[PDB]
């Protein structure tokens, strides 16, 4: 079966890095945010000496940057941060053409509509919230949201479901109607709080976790539970491959991939030692990116560092 | 805090033998609400909420609206 390896590394940060993005609309361009407050993004180059350079950053917002995304035309991305404040960024200038403000804490995570005309975000306010891309705020969910931070907020990939699904530290995963403003259904079964939810590319599943150490999966329309994979101490991040029917998740110091045809780890990944007079000796994986093409994977750690695999035979 | 727990107050008093001296300062307890005393709580006081109702087992299961 096929193997990872080491590709190269990237080194233009001051802080743990949080979020990394991508597009097919330009495979030498990535784009990632930090604890330092500013987006990097990156020219990438097949050149021997190093993988990449720091070519723009955007330095616009006032605390640490939790979230960022890229539209799908390649022009536009958006972000939230820890000052509570979300915004819109022209790719072409490095400018911000239009900023969204009416959280009165803390934002978490935010996400595109599929269509990219709708843009959604939560909180350590406990409200998701709904935004025209004009800058005014549509919806808020009040009563029925969790009842404690709201972790992460996604969209389903597909047109026929208009729906979002949901986690927070309240332990449980939630599901929503778009046009109707409304809860559709729980799951309930993890025991810690919960990191990350995602969804495969098909639109047909979900996957979640956290301190639990737990990736468990869902359904989106047959509205019930699948299997229970136990991923390690704790998970940080997960994702779907683009083009392969394999889960991947960061797990403390590590990354590690399910192929889940028969339920198997495929490989686990791993860093070379620097002795630690300490508990926690390795630097831990914070965030993942498949690329466009699915063949190579970046990930950000708590060391200022992206860290980047190939697949190979 | 001084300024705000503390209510004090000054007098004199003539005897047959002379002037006596009174003083008098009394400390206000923490009001919420209510004008009794203050709303602001002493710098070096702090309390913690207290946990409750959580359930310790857990079985994976589906709930729909």
């Amino acid at each position: 079966t096929e193997q990872m390896t080491l590709r190269g590394t990237l080194k233009g940060h001051n802080g743990w890095v949080t979020q990394i993005a991508t597009t097919p609309q330009f495979p030498d361009m990535i784009l990632s945010a930090s604890r330092d407050k500013t987006i990097i993004m990156w020219k990438l180059t097949r050149d021997e000496t190093n993988y990449g350079i720091p070519q723009r950053a955007l330095r616009g917002h006032s605390h640490f940057v939790s979230d960022v995304v890229i539209s799908s035309d390649g022009q536009f991305a958006l972000s939230g941060s820890w000052d509570g404040t979300l915004r819109l960024w022209d790719l072409t200038t490095g400018t911000t053409t239009r900023r969204f403000v009416g959280h009165t804490k803390d934002v978490l995570s935010v996400a595109f509509s599929s269509d990219n005309r709708q843009i959604v975000s939560g909180s350590r306010d406990k409200t998701i919230k709904l935004w025209n891309t004009l800058g005014v705020c549509k919806y808020t969910v009040q009563d029925e949201s969790h009842s404690e931070w709201v972790s992460c907020v996604r969209f389903s990939p597909n047109s026929s479901n208009p729906i979002i699904v949901s986690c927070g530290w309240d332990k449980l995963v939630k599901v929503w109607n778009l046009a109707n403003c409304k809860l559709k259904t729980n799951h309930i079964g993890h025991t810690g709080y919960l990191n990350t939810v995602t969804v495969s590319p098909d639109g047909s599943l979900c996957a979640s976790g956290g301190k639990d150490g737990q990736a468990m999966l869902w359904d989106l329309n047959e509205g019930k539970h699948l299997y229970t994979l136990d991923g390690g101490d704790i998970i940080n991040a997960l994702c779907f491959s683009p083009n392969r029917y394999w889960l991947c998740a960061a797990t403390g110091p590590s990354i590690k991939i399910w192929d889940l045809e028969g339920k198997i780890i495929v490989d686990e990944l791993k860093q070379e030692v620097i002795s630690t007079s300490s508990k926690a000796e390795p630097p831990q994986c914070t965030s993942l990116a498949w690329s466009a093409d699915g063949q190579t994977l970046f990930a950000g750690y708590t060391d200022n560092l992206v860290r980047v695999w190939q697949v190979t035979i | 805090p001084v300024n705000y727990y503390v209510d004090t107050a000054v007098r004199h008093v003539l005897l047959r033998q002379g002037v006596l001296g009174i003083k008098v300062k009394i400390m206000l307890p923490w009001d919420p609400s209510g004008k009794i005393g203050p709303k602001k709580p002493l710098p070096d006081h702090v309390s913690i909420v207290e946990p409750k109702d959580e359930i310790l087992p857990t079985t994976p299961i589906s709930e729909q609206k």
